[PDB]
């Protein structure tokens, strides 16, 4: 099993959400997010690829490029024109593989955006984002000073050592414009310098290779006869939109760049209590500025144990 | 945490499919008929009743589980360990038993 | 079962092996676009981390620490114990002296 | 977007004018759950619109 | 009283002499930077009001 990433290539997917706002292909599709890492942060996959270079082109990494397919093949273009957002600006942190890391506010919804120099393609995704920290009260930005934990988050390097992910070849792929009905007869362009393989129900199961040439079939009809301009050279990330090749082999790996690891964090030391002294018993004054949970324990047999949140 | 799985569907273009066995948690398949999918360079197949499209779904534990995972434990027999100082006429000793 | 704690298992953290039911039932296909609509009920790891309960450290009586990979408690006291002591009559000193 | 008032602003390459109103600008959505955006999957109903 | 009504006192709006007592304990330095960590009791002020 292998990490490069020469033999791999973007693909094109159904994203719900459009810069039309009604759902149609783009080639930004993603599938999933996660942030179970304690500082916030998103791990964020896409169909297309960036931090190489347009995969199939000489180079196999340029951090200035974004792979991506459209028309009949990959293109290139600058990764700077890339932005993401939920409720506002994402501060990117790192990108490697299909995979972004990034932070991003609290919000319901994330979406990934990219101007092309002349149009905005985007993809909307559903997702629950809000602020979860570490500790006994929710705090608001960490402070200077206070007390360091244990804590888990995902770590900025490129290099990771988690996860796995698979491989494989995908299935054909139907032109439209390869098949017209404009002659009597069927009439395809694979088109020139191509190498096109086509079939036709009529009858029964027609095949046909033509490579560089317009060829015709006895079934006049050009809408039951298909077309592809296959070229079986990349493997691809297993995704829905995309029909399983008859291979259904898979053939290789890749890992996720960004894993989780454990670090230390601080959170804050708030406001201690003054203590009063009451007979069997004693009456507390507690003081904060954000909700804090308490609690409490017998040290004998009965626990009696209670718990609260304290917001002033 | 979970993570469920979509693999590219098994279509057949004007003709028939099955729905198979495997051995992957929660594995399951399903098959329909008459179907015409469609996409960017236009539709790929059409066949009023010969289409076939297969569909199968599965799960398996998310990346992130390695550190977020939690255990069930089966505990019993709860046993006792204890650390002494014992001291007689000044001389001290650390025990443990 | 679906919705419900411990809905996926594997006797390791990577086993290959594992089992599951969380009540996935594949939907037909939608209108004119090749998709995978499938429905299956949340994770009850998430469900029963927003209800999980206290942890135990808030609630044991008598002021057990406890720590995870012995699992083991520590400082917490009840009870009595009887104590059997030999001792060498060297450490014993005579009276007259 | 959903807001709590509306504004329209343009400039004249020198300044800014705008004029802002209020209303109430929530998410409605027919059906029986209020969902967030529609999916590709689901059932075809009746609604009315305004035409592009 | 610390947190409550009149926490601060002056005989006229600009008077030089003043008195208030609100609970500020100071706290050690943090880890390497130099600052002046320090806590208090909020204003009686904003909680009447
Ligand atoms: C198509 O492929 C065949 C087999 O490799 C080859 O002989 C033929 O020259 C090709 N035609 C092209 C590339 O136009
Ligand atoms: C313990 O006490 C005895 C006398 O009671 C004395 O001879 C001996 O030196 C002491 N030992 C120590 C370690 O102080």
């Amino acid at each position: 099993i292998t990490d490069d990433f020469t033999l791999t290539s973007p693909y094109l997917g159904f994203c719900p959400y459009c810069r039309h706002s009604a759902p149609c292909f783009s080639p930004i599709k993603i599938e999933n997010v996660w942030d179970e890492s304690d500082d916030g942060s998103i791990r964020i996959q896409v169909s297309a690829q960036f931090g190489y270079n347009q995969a199939g082109t000489a180079d196999v990494t340029k951090f200035r490029y974004m792979s991506y397919d459209h028309d009949h093949d990959i293109k290139e273009d600058s990764m700077e024109k890339l932005a993401i957002s939920t409720s506002g600006p994402c501060r990117r942190l790192g990108h490697k593989g299909y995979f972004l890391l990034a932070q991003c506010p609290p919000g319901d919804s994330v979406t990934v955006s990219i101007t092309s120099g002349a149009s905005e393609n985007s993809c909307t995704v559903e997702k629950k984002i809000r602020r979860k920290f570490v500790g006994r009260e929710e705090y608001l930005f960490p402070p200077v000073h206070g007390k360091l934990v244990k804590c888990h988050v995902y770590d900025h390097l490129k290099e990771t050592s988690a996860g796995y992910i698979t491989m494989h070849r995908p299935g054909p792929h139907a032109y439209k414009s390869y098949l017209e009905e404009a002659s009597g007869e069927v009439y395809i362009k694979p088109p020139s310098g191509k190498n096109v393989t086509y079939e036709c129900k009529c009858g029964d199961y027609s095949t046909g290779i033509v490579s560089t040439r317009t060829k015709m079939n006895g079934c006049t009809k050009a809408k039951q006869c298909i077309a592809y301009k296959r070229d079986q050279t990349k493997w691809v990330f297993n995704s829905p939109d995309l029909i399983r090749h008859t291979d259904h082999s898979v053939q290789g790996k890749l890992h996720i760049p960004f894993r989780l690891t454990p670090t230390v964090c601080p959170v804050p030391l708030a406001h201690t209590p003054t203590v009063t002294k009451w007979f069997k018993g004693i009456t507390l004054h507690l003081t904060a500025t954000r909700p804090t949970l308490l609690t409490t324990r017998k040290l004998g047999l009965r626990a009696d144990a209670t718990a609260e949140w304290i917001t002033g | 945490k979970f993570h469920t799985v979509v693999p590219s569907p098994q279509v057949k273009c004007c003709g028939s499919l099955e729905c198979k066995a495997s051995s992957k948690a929660d594995y399951t398949c399903r098959v329909f008929g008459g179907v015409y999918p469609f996409m960017w360079g236009g539709a790929q197949c059409f066949c009023d009743s010969e289409n076939t499209q297969l569909s199968e779904a599965y799960v398996e534990f998310a990346p992130d589980c390695t550190i977020d995972h939690a255990v069930a434990l089966k505990v019993h027999t709860a046993a006792l360990k204890v650390g002494l100082r014992i001291v007689y006429g000044n001389t001290t000793a650390r025990l443990d038993t | 079962n679906p919705g419900a704690f411990g809905d996926i298992q594997a006797s390791s953290l990577d086993a290959t092996d594992i089992v599951a039911r969380t009540d996935i039932r594949l939907l037909k296909p939608s209108v004119k676009n090749i998709h995978v609509p499938y429905t299956q009920a949340v994770s009850g790891y998430e469900m029963w981390k927003n209800n999980s309960g206290r942890p135990l450290q808030e609630t044991a009586p008598f002021g057990c620490k406890i720590e995870v990979e012995p699992l083991r408690a520590t400082n917490c006291a009840y009870g009595h114990i009887p104590i059997s002591i030999d001792i060498p009559d060297a450490a014993f000193v005579r009276s007259s002296e």
